[PDB]
RNA sequence: ACUAUGGUUUUUAUU
RNA sequence: CUGCAUGGCUGUCGUCAGCUCGUGUUGUGAAAUGUUGGGUUAAGUCCCGCAACGAGCGCAACCCUUAUCCUUUGUUGCCAGCGGUCCGGCCGGGAACUCAAAGGAGACUGCCAGUGAUAAACUGGAGGAAGGUGGGGAUGACGUCAAGUCAUCAUGGCCCUUACGACCAGGGCUACACACGUGCUACAAUGGCGCAUACAAAGAGAAGCGACCUCGCGAGAGCAAGCGGACCUCAUAAAGUGCGUCGUAGUCCGGAUUGGAGUCUGCAACUCGACUCCAUGAAGUCGGAAUCGCUAGUAAUCGUGGAUCAGAAUGCCACGGUG
């Protein structure tokens, strides 16, 4: 059996957490639930915003979010009023006044979340996944990768077959902690299953 | 987990804003032992034996993402079967896999 | 002139002080002859003091806290040694040859998961 | 004269936060009282890897927590105003009560 | 043998010498002595020194043997034909405080072959 | 099959002048109870006080000269057959075997108390008869019924 | 190295 | 309902050394050569060699912890010097030291001697706090068992929906035609009990831990300090030692069974709860064919916490003592 998330396993390399907030243990379940309340709404509303990562931060009676997108022009607009709307509604579920920081992605087709979008959206469009995946792999090795694996799972092309398919390029370490692999997992669902995808990107050792 | 269960759990948070003012004091009044074979609540006892979700029993924290009845841990504020997802997503501050 | 030595064993710690000129043998304000009156480790504190002949030439003071009594004794042997090897640098090599100057490595192990009694494994005979 | 209670989940964070508080405190007080390190707090956990099966398999996790106090020895209150006009390292909690 | 009552032990501790004969409890077996100035130490085997020949009526003036049995059977005096829980569980040799009969039941019926 | 180790060297006691006291307190020792070991150590020399001889400083170590180990039996399997061989005791371990045989009756006999069991058995020391002697006497049978080994 | 010795384990699913 | 229809998620051999790609050679090919052999290793590890030359993944290391010296420093932990001063880390203070935190250094088979292929490496030696894998822990390649989960989530099919729903008053899941596994205590004298007393670690603690003090044979209840963390409380750790005492007695032991009387939670405890105090009391004197765990602070074996939670664990996890 396969085990442990290929990036979540590396948090032990003294990495920071996806939200930083302080509260005494008797209110910890609700202070954590407030964190899910914002992360689940922001990810649901950024599902088609070309976003690669989201980080939350919750200072004392405050919330400060940092989101990375390849296309900030579909998150900001109207002299900043179209994001002033997003600021209004996140404060409505956070219960605190908000700040919203939008970072712009360069080389987005080298980032595991946006490389995964490039195949997940085309798998929903019933595109020939072996071609679409081969291009996504070679394009990553063109743009800045040193090794990559993209791996598809279940109902391959709607057929009565499970297994996995990938075709790996370059080098991708498995158990070397200086390797810093960029990772993502997605689902395309359609009407006949879940139709999953996984991706591992290697850029060089730390 | 049942939709009629969370309905009761949500109404229990609004109960905390209407019951602990005076009805929790009426529950103390009808639980008193000091008087014997004399009436003082004869018409209002059925007006206090009806409320029941105000009992300390029959409560569990439950999972706020799966409604799971058991598996809670006060140190995490999270149901045990959802910790391994959160700890890989980085969603709990200070938590790390180490061994020692 | 006062001399000092640290000593450690099984998470316990000893602070030992030595002075020239005959006198006391103190441990937590008590006598070193009497604090280890029956203790199985009662010679462990003596081995380095015998090597100069005790209670005839120097003065000894000890403070110890926490853990076991055989622990505190084995910590004291290093604490005495660390002061005595500066009080007599002609003994510094004698204490290396006796091994009393090396750090105690007998640290306690911790309970394993799937096991109940430290590292005794729960038994299994058949399927 | 006041302590500035600084809390974090990381040592190099709580120190690089301290590094601008002691720099502010020199801009608003000429000198500082210097370090207070504290014993670092740590908790361990043994978590089940299976939802219902395999009772003898538990994985070993930590939560480590950091605290600092700074301690201000100038009674001039010029640092406790500037502390609330300061860009500080991210992921910490700061409190003051005279 | 059989000097303190119906039970056979030869040499027995004086503060429990009246146990296992149906008439005295563990604390009563020591209290019965101090009301008569009788020694609470050294094991006894014979009717010497007044140590137990002084205790014959002080035991018998209370519920003993079948009279003790009849008193601890007051629990079922309204259940001597009505079988409701305790009734049937006493009209036959049966448990009344729960029994995990699938183990630990030899003691209820007789020893294993 | 590849872990290689040795033996821990031990010093004679400053009072008793012998290396026996440095090891024998770890023999018959159980549950970490070394103060019970330091409380039964040669305690039979009081139940043997009329049969002790001169100098109680050596009056237990002299018994090893009558425990007199000569051979130890090893039993191993080669192919399907288990075999047994009596081999002569080794130059330091001969003393360890005497130290093991001297406590064979210390609990496993009806005399009651360790000291009385041990004094009775230290008085069967010359002939070695009846109970608690099997491991001392029946090992010798194999070395007198066969003197042609390889 | 060679104990003196023993017969027998329902069926089926990566297309 | 179907995880032998699935995504996701998690075991096991094993942390075993193994799984592959490019190129050159071989064979019709499957495939081999490589990756086998030799010396060596913890090891496809490190040396050597030969039609094989190199590379990728696993393996060593990077993650976690701890052991030492050197230097500077510190809270509510510490107390060598110094001021105050009954003398008290108490006040002032110090950061010497236990400890704590940071800064720096240290280990490399580097050095000696054999062995061996003048290699790698082992064993021994020297120096060192540490030595050959420093001690003790994450980490699971490519495979096997179609392992397990439709019982988290998601989902194709199948089924119930004038229901098997879930609202409410309530059952059963602690029912035994018979044995084993697990946990555990006694049969003890190398013991047990009472009384005294030596030496603790770790952790939890705002409808909590609850002190002093009071009441209640006691469980528990009341007055009520402090604490949200090195504050104040759970809480004087028990084995160990010392005196007394037992002395094969089916035992002061050990209490299945069991009756009463109190305590506590709850809308409600009898069944199938916990705690306490009385009175009543069987077995157990040694164990069949057989079986299990540890290589060192380990096996032994007694103490102390944590989670869950209205109320109740002997199961789960965690830390000391002797050894």
């Amino acid at each position: 059996g396969q085990k442990v998330h290929p990036n979540g396993i590396r948090l032990g390399i003294v990495k920071p957490w996806n939200s930083t907030w302080f509260a005494n243990t008797k209110e910890f379940a609700d202070n954590l639930d407030s964190d899910f309340k914002v992360r689940q709404y922001l990810t649901k509303e950024l599902a088609k915003a070309s976003v690669s990562r989201i980080v939350i931060e919750r200072p004392a009676k405050s919330i400060r979010v940092t989101i990375h997108t390849a296309r900030p022009g579909i998150v900001i607009g109207k002299k900043g009023e179209d994001v002033e709307k997003l600021r209004k509604v996140v404060a409505d579920i956070a219960g605190v006044p908000a700040q919203i920081n939008i970072a712009e992605v360069r080389k987005p087709e080298l980032d595991a979340k946006l490389v995964a979008d490039s195949i997940t959206s085309q798998l929903e469009r019933r595109v020939m996944f072996r071609r679409a995946m081969k291009r996504a792999v070679q394009n990553a090795m063109r743009l800045g990768a040193k090794g990559i694996k993209v791996e598809v799972s279940g109902r391959l092309g709607g057929a009565e077959i499970a297994r996995t398919e990938w075709y790996r390029e370059g080098r991708v370490p498995l158990h070397t902690l200086r390797a810093d692999i960029d990772y993502n997992t997605s689902e395309a669902h359609t009407t006949y299953g879940v139709i999953g995808v996984k991706v591992w990107i290697f850029k060089g050792e730390i | 987990a049942k939709q009629s269960m969370k309905a009761r759990e949500v109404k229990r948070v609004a109960l905390a804003d209407k019951y602990f003012a005076k009805r929790a004091e009426l529950k103390a009044i009808i639980s008193d032992v000091n008087a014997s074979d004399e009436d003082r609540w004869n018409a209002v006892l059925k007006l206090q034996t009806l409320p029941r979700d105000s009992s300390p029993s029959r409560q569990r924290n439950r999972c706020r993402q799966t409604g799971r009845p058991h598996g809670f841990l006060r140190k995490f504020g999270l149901s045990r079967i959802k910790v391994r997802e959160a700890a890989m997503r980085g969603e709990i501050p200070g938590l790390k896999k180490a061994s020692w | 002139n006062q001399y000092y030595g640290t000593g450690r064993r099984k998470s316990s710690a000893a602070r030992v002080f030595i002075k020239p000129g005959n006198g006391k043998i103190v441990i937590n304000q008590r006598s070193l002859e009497q604090y280890f009156g029956r203790e199985t480790a009662r010679m462990v504190v003596r081995q380095p003091l015998e090597l100069v002949d005790m209670v005839e030439k120097l003065d000894l003071y000890i403070t110890v806290k926490g853990g076991g009594i055989s622990g505190q004794a084995g910590a004291i042997r290093h604490g005495i040694t660390r002061a005595l090897m500066e009080y007599d640098e002609s003994l510094r090599s004698e204490l290396r040859k006796a091994g009393f100057v090396t750090r105690d490595a007998r640290q306690v192990e911790r309970k394993k998961v799937g096991l109940r009694k430290a590292r005794r494994r729960p038994q299994f005979s058949k399927r | 004269r006041i302590r500035i209670r600084l809390k974090a989940f990381d040592h190099r964070l709580i120190d690089q936060a301290t590094a601008e508080i002691v720099e502010t405190a020199k801009r608003t007080g000429a000198q500082v009282r210097g370090p207070i390190p504290l014993p670092t707090r740590k908790e361990r956990f043994t978590v089940l890897i299976s939802p219902h099966v395999n009772k003898d398999a538990r994985d070993q996790y930590e939560i480590r927590t950091h605290l600092r106090l700074v301690d201000i020895v100038e009674p001039t209150e010029k640092t406790v105003d500037a502390l609330m006009r300061l860009d500080l390292a991210a992921g910490v909690d700061v409190q003051i009560s005279l | 043998a059989r000097i303190a009552g119906i039970n056979i032990p030869d040499h027995k501790h004086a503060v429990i010498a009246l146990t296992s004969i149906y008439g005295v409890g563990k604390t009563r077996s020591k209290a019965i002595l101090a009301a008569a100035g009788i020694a609470e130490d050294v094991k006894i085997s014979e009717l010497s020194e007044g140590q137990i020949d002084t205790l014959r009526d002080e035991v018998a003036k209370f519920v003993v043997e079948g009279d003790l049995r009849r008193e601890i059977s007051m629990s079922i005096k309204r259940l001597m034909d009505l079988g409701c829980y305790r009734g049937l569980r006493h009209r036959r040799g049966l448990p009344v405080r729960g029994q995990r009969t699938k183990t630990n039941a030899r003691t209820r019926k007789g020893p294993r072959k | 099959r590849r872990r290689v180790i040795g033996q821990r060297k031990i010093l004679p006691d400053p009072k008793f002048g012998s290396e026996l006291l440095a090891k024998f307190v770890n023999i018959l020792m159980v549950d970490g109870k070394k103060s019970t070991a330091e409380s039964i150590v040669y305690s039979a020399l009081e139940t043997l006080a009329q049969r002790s001889g001169k100098s109680e400083l050596e009056a237990f170590e002299v018994a090893l000269e009558n425990v007199r180990p000569t051979v130890e039996v090893k039993s191993r399997r080669v192919g399907g057959s288990t075999y047994q061989v009596p081999v002569e005791v080794r130059p330091v371990r001969r003393n360890a075997l005497a130290m093991r045989w001297i406590v064979e009756a210390a609990r496993k006999r009806g005399d009651k108390s360790m000291a009385l069991r041990l004094a009775n058995e230290l008085s069967d020391a010359a002939e070695n008869k009846g109970t608690a002697v099997k491991k001392r006497e029946d090992v010798h049978r194999m070395a007198e019924a066969n003197k042609a080994f390889a």
